[PDB]
C-alpha cells in the first residue's frame, strides 16, 4: 500500500487503488514531471540532490526524511521520528544541503 | 570523585532511569535467556506449584507483602499456578494486553476470544496475570510490553 | 448462603481443539436444569474427568456456610465449617468478563460470565437470569463434585 | 527581564534536580546548616534529597535564555516531579 | 558515520525557551520533534477517527440524544432528563461532533495513507482502563457522568496542556499546532458518546 | 511537432497564472483554470507558423493590493535570449511604466543578459524563468509544503516573539525553486506550514538569502 494510490471513497473509507507505476534506473525528475499523463504531484526520486535542485530546500528536507526512514525501517527497525527530524533539520537549516562531512 | 558528580550520576544515568530508551520509545532492557524460557514455561496453563515450592519462590520476592495468596485449586490438593505467582511479581495495578508468539491469527475472530484454548492472549489486569503465556512479546524490549507499561 | 450459581452439568466433550496442556484439560459441558453451556479448565492430573461424566457445579462467593466474606489469603489453619468439605474439586478465581446479547436499547437475555482460576479459564454462559450474582473483578469459588 | 512573567517551565528539569542535589550535598558535606529535620541521616546526598522533598534548599536556579537574558527560580518555586 | 553524525549534531540542544538550537544560537527547531516532547514518554496509539467510514464515524462518535431508551441504558435518570430536555446541552454535543468531524478531515489530510498508528504522549486507552479498575466501574450499569461534563472537562484539559506559552496570536498558532494531533486523539477518545456507551466512567 | 507546442505553451501559461495568483496578483478564475481547448480558441493551435506567436502570449497582471503595482510576463521567441532583447523588453517596461517582469525563455539566456538582469535590480525587478520549469507547478508536489511570504509587520512579530535575529532563523536560498516561484528577495522571511506526524501541524520560518 505504500506505493498504491490511496484514495478516500465517497463513503469515507480509505481505498488502495492498484495502479501502474514506473521505476527508472536513471533520474531526470525535471523532465519526467513535465510529461503528459505523468503525475506531477506524486512523482519523486531517491536522488536528494535533484530534489533540491528541482523542488527546493523544504522538499528535499521531506524527501531526505523519507529516504532515511526507508533506510532505517527496511530491516523492520524503528527510530523515533524526532531523531530523523533533527538530523534532517541540521542537514537543511542553512538553505542548502549540508553534507555530514 | 565528588558529591556533585555522584548526584549527577544518581539522578541522570542510573540503570532504572535508563530502562526506556528515547531512540525508539521502548524498553532497552528486558527479560533474557533463562528467565525468558523459564517464564514462558512457568506461565503455561498446566503449571501447578505445591505449598513448599510456593513458599520457596516467595522467599525470592523482594516486593512481597507477606501474604500467601489463596491457591487457585484448593481440593483435592492445594495448588498454586505460575500465573498466580507472577501476579505477585507484577507490580502496582498495571493493565496490559499482549499475545503469545504462538497465538493463532484466526482465534481473535471466532469464539473463545476471551477464553483462549492455547493460553495465548496475555491479559494482566489490576497487576494480576489473568491469563496468557508470557514471552518476549510480554517481557522483552518491545513497545507496550509489561516492563514498558510498568515503567 | 453465598452461592451465586448451582447446577448439574454433563461432560459433553473434552478438548475439542485437541490436548493443549498435559495436566490441564478443557471440558465443554451442558447442564439440564438451566440449559447453560460451560467451558472449564480442570487439572485432570489430580481430578481426572472422563467423557459423559456428570457433576454438580457450585459457583460461590465464599466457602463459609454462613454469610461471611473472604480475605483472599490462604489460611490452612481455619476450622470453621467450609462448604469445600462437601465437594471434591475446588478452585478459587476471579470474574474477568461478563458478556451478553444486549443491544444499545435492550437488556441482555443471555449472559456469559468468564472466570479465571489462576489461569484455568471458565466460561459459564446461558440465561441472564442465572448470572446476576457475577460481577467482574469479583472473587468466586468452583465447588465441583462428581456424582453417579 | 520582568520577574512578573517567567516564560520558562514551572517544572524543575532533571538536570536542575541533579545539579541542585549535588551542589546542596557538597554544601552539607562542607558543614553548611541543614534546613530540614534529621533523624539519623549522615550521608550528604540523603540530606539534600530530604531538603528537596521538603522544598527547603536555599538555592536559586538562574536559567539563561538564548537571547541572553535570564530568569531566577527558587528551588521551592519549581515543581519537583522525581 | 557515527562519528560524523555526532560531530555534526553534538551541540544541538533544547533551550529554556523550548527551542532547539546549535552552538551558534541558530534555530534548528522551534519545538523539539515539532511537538516539544521527549522521546521516552511517548508511545504507540491509534487514531480512532481516521480509518472508519463516514457512516461508522457518525454511528460511533455522534452522541445520540434522541433515543430515550438508549440514554436510559447508558446514563442515570436525571442525566437522561437533562440531556433530553436541555437544548444548550444538545447544541454543545452537536458542535462537539462538528469538531470531531473537522478533526477527522485534518487527520485525513495529515495521514493521506490510512495509517492510524501514531506516537503520542499519554496512552489514553490504558489510562481509561486504569480509571475503570481503580474506581471499580461496572460496564453493565448506567453511568453518572454527564456528557456535558465530558465536553467541558476535555476542553479545560486541552487548555491546560501547553507546549507553547503565550497569549499572543503567534503563540496560539504555535500552541494549536504543537498539540494538534494529541488534542484530536484526546477529543476522539474522550468523546461524550464513547465515555457513555464504551467506557462508562463515573 | 505543433500540438506538442501549443500543449506546452498552454501549460506554461497555466503555471504562470497560478504563480501570479500565488504572488498575490489579480488573476480571474477563468484564466486560472483555462482548458487546453480554449487556449487553442483564444490563441490558436499552430504556434509553428505564427498563430499563436509567443509575443501574443504576453501576460500583464495587477496586484490585488495596489492596482499600480503590475507585472509583466514575456515569452521571447529566440531559444537563447540575448541582452539586446532584454534591453528591448526593459524599454517597453519603462514606457508602460511597469516595474516587475517574468521572462520565460525556452533554451536559456546569455551571460551578458544574466548580468544585465542582475545589475539593474533597483530600477526594475525582472526575473528569469525556463520553459522547462514552468511546465509543472512545483508548489503542487507532495514534497513541497505550504510557503507563505510574511510581511514586515509579521516578521517583526516573529522576531519579537521568539526574541531572535534574522541570522538565527533557518535559511532559504534566493535561487531556491520555491523562492523563485514566489519571487522573494533576500531579507524576506517565508513561513512554511507542513504537516508533522508527531504534532499534526508545524510552522517553520526561513529567511531568504
Amino acid at each position: 500500500d505504500n506505493k498504491k494510490k490511496i484514495i478516500i471513497t465517497e463513503d469515507g473509507e480509505f481505498k488502495a487503488l492498484q495502479e501502474w507505476i514506473l521505476e527508472t534506473d536513471g533520474v531526470s525528475l525535471m523532465r519526467v514531471l513535465s510529461e503528459k499523463d505523468v503525475d506531477p504531484v506524486r512523482t519523486t526520486s531517491n536522488d536528494i540532490v535533484e530534489i533540491f535542485t528541482v523542488l527546493g530546500i523544504e522538499a528535499v528536507r521531506k524527501a531526505l526524511e523519507r529516504e532515511l526512514y526507508h533506510v532505517i525501517s527496511f530491516d523492520g527497525s524503528y527510530v523515533n521520528y524526532r531523531h530523523l527530524a533533527l538530523l534532517c533539520d541540521t542537514m537543511t537549516c542553512r538553505g542548502h544541503l549540508m553534507a555530514i562531512t | 570523585q565528588s558529591l556533585e558528580t555522584r548526584a549527577e550520576i544518581q539522578e541522570l544515568a542510573m540503570v532504572p532511569r535508563m530502562i526506556v530508551t528515547p531512540q525508539s520509545n521502548r524498553p532497552v532492557m528486558g527479560i533474557v535467556q533463562d528467565t525468558l524460557t523459564a517464564v514462558r514455561k512457568f506461565t503455561k496453563r498446566d503449571v501447578f506449584l505445591e505449598r513448599g515450592e510456593v513458599m520457596n519462590l516467595l522467599m525470592f520476592l523482594s516486593t512481597w507483602d507477606g501474604k500467601v495468596p489463596q491457591p487457585a485449586i484448593l481440593k483435592p490438593r492445594p495448588l498454586w499456578t505460575g500465573k498466580q505467582i507472577f501476579s505477585l511479581i507484577i507490580p502496582g495495578h498495571i493493565n496490559c494486553i499482549r499475545t503469545h508468539s504462538t497465538h493463532p491469527d484466526d482465534e481473535d475472530s471466532g469464539p473463545y476470544k476471551h477464553i483462549s484454548p492455547g493460553d495465548t492472549k496475555v491479559v494482566v489486569e489490576n497487576g494480576e496475570l489473568i491469563m496468557g503465556i508470557l514471552c518476549k512479546k510480554s517481557l522483552g524490549t518491545s513497545a507496550g510490553s509489561l516492563v514498558h507499561i510498568s515503567y | 448462603a453465598g452461592i451465586l450459581f448451582e447446577d448439574i452439568f454433563d461432560v459433553k466433550d473434552i478438548d475439542p481443539e485437541g490436548k493443549k496442556f498435559d495436566r490441564v484439560s478443557r471440558l465443554h459441558c451442558e447442564s439440564e436444569s438451566f440449559k447453560m453451556d460451560l467451558i472449564l479448565d480442570v487439572n485432570i492430573q489430580i481430578y481426572p474427568v472422563d467423557l459423559g461424566d456428570k457433576f454438580r457445579l457450585v459457583i460461590a462467593s465464599t466457602l463459609y456456610e454462613d454469610g461471611t466474606l473472604d480475605d483472599g489469603e490462604y489460611n490452612p489453619t481455619d476450622d470453621r465449617p467450609s462448604r469445600a468439605d462437601q465437594f471434591e474439586y475446588v478452585m478459587y478465581g476471579k470474574v474477568y468478563r461478563i458478556e451478553g446479547d444486549e443491544t444499545s436499547t435492550e437488556a441482555a437475555t443471555r449472559l456469559s460470565a468468564y472466570v479465571s482460576y489462576g489461569g484455568l479459564l471458565m466460561r459459564l454462559q446461558g440465561d441472564a437470569n442465572n448470572l446476576h450474582g457475577f460481577e467482574v473483578d469479583s472473587r468466586v469459588y468452583l465447588l465441583m463434585k462428581k456424582l453417579a | 527581564q520582568a520577574n512578573q512573567k517567567r516564560i520558562t517551565t514551572p517544572y524543575m528539569t532533571k538536570y536542575e534536580r541533579a545539579r541542585v542535589l549535588g551542589t546542596r550535598a557538597l554544601q552539607i558535606a562542607m558543614c553548611a546548616p541543614v534546613m530540614v529535620e534529621l533523624e539519623g541521616e549522615t550521608d550528604p546526598l540523603l540530606i539534600a534529597m530530604k531538603e528537596l522533598k521538603a522544598r527547603k534548599i536555599p538555592i536559586i536556579i538562574r536559567r539563561y535564555l538564548p537571547d541572553g537574558s535570564y530568569e531566577d527560580w527558587g528551588v521551592d518555586e519549581l515543581i519537583i516531579s522525581d | 558515520i557515527q562519528r560524523r553524525l555526532i560531530k555534526s549534531m553534538e551541540s544541538v540542544m533544547v533551550k529554556y525557551d523550548a527551542t532547539v538550537r546549535n552552538s551558534i544560537n541558530q534555530v534548528v527547531q522551534l519545538r523539539y520533534g515539532e511537538d516539544g516532547l521527549a522521546g521516552e514518554s511517548v508511545e504507540f496509539q491509534n487514531l480512532a477517527t481516521l480509518k472508519p467510514s463516514n457512516k461508522a464515524f457518525e454511528k460511533k462518535f455522534r452522541f445520540d440524544y434522541t433515543n430515550e431508551r438508549a440514554l436510559r441504558r447508558t446514563l442515570q435518570e436525571d442525566l437522561v432528563k437533562d440531556v433530553l430536555s436541555n437544548a444548550h446541552i444538545q447544541n454543545e454535543l452537536e458542535r462537539e461532533f462538528e469538531r470531531m468531524r473537522e478533526d477527522r478531515e485534518v487527520l485525513r489530510v495529515i495521514f493521506p495513507t490510512g495509517d492510524s498508528k501514531v506516537v503520542l504522549p499519554c496512552n489514553l486507552l490504558r489510562m481509561i482502563w486504569n480509571a475503570q479498575k481503580i474506581f471499580h466501574i461496572n460496564p453493565r450499569l448506567p453511568s453518572d457522568l454527564h456528557p456535558i461534563k465530558v465536553v467541558e472537562g476535555v476542553k479545560e484539559l486541552s487548555k491546560k496542556l501547553v507546549i507553547v506559552n503565550g497569549d499572543d496570536p503567534l503563540s496560539r498558532q504555535a500552541q494549536e499546532n504543537a498539540t494538534l494531533l494529541f488534542n484530536i486523539h484526546l477529543r476522539s477518545t474522550l468523546c461524550s458518546r464513547r465515555m457513555a456507551e464504551e467506557f462508562r466512567l463515573s | 511537432d505543433d500540438e506538442e507546442e501549443t500543449y506546452r505553451l498552454w501549460k506554461i501559461r497555466k503555471t504562470i497564472m497560478q504563480l501570479c495568483h500565488d504572488r498575490g496578483y489579480l488573476v480571474t478564475q477563468d484564466e486560472l483554470d483555462q482548458t487546453l481547448e480554449e487556449f487553442k480558441a483564444q490563441f490558436g493551435d499552430k504556434p509553428s507558423e505564427g498563430r499563436p506567436r509567443r509575443t501574443d502570449l504576453t501576460v500583464l497582471v495587477a496586484h490585488n493590493d495596489d492596482p499600480t503595482d503590475q507585472m509583466f510576463v514575456f515569452f521571447p521567441e529566440e531559444p537563447k535570449v540575448g541582452i539586446k532583447t532584454i534591453k528591448v523588453y526593459c524599454q517597453r517596461m519603462q514606457e508602460e511604466n511597469i516595474t516587475r517582469a517574468l521572462i520565460v525563455v525556452q533554451q536559456g539566456m546569455t551571460p551578458s543578459a544574466k548580468q544585465s538582469l542582475v545589475d539593474m535590480a533597483p530600477k526594475y525587478i525582472l526575473e528569469q524563468f525556463l520553459q522547462q520549469e514552468l511546465l509543472i507547478n512545483i508548489t503542487e508536489h507532495e514534497l513541497v509544503p505550504e510557503h507563505v511570504v510574511m510581511t514586515k509587520e509579521e516578521v517583526t512579530e516573529l522576531l519579537a516573539r521568539y526574541k531572535l535575529r534574522e541570522n538565527q532563523l533557518p535559511r532559504i536560498q534566493a535561487g531556491d525553486p520555491v523562492a523563485r516561484y514566489f519571487g522573494i528577495k533576500r531579507g524576506q522571511v517565508v513561513k512554511i506550514i507542513r504537516p508533522s506526524e508527531t504534532a499534526g501541524r508545524y510552522i517553520t520560518y526561513r529567511l531568504v538569502q
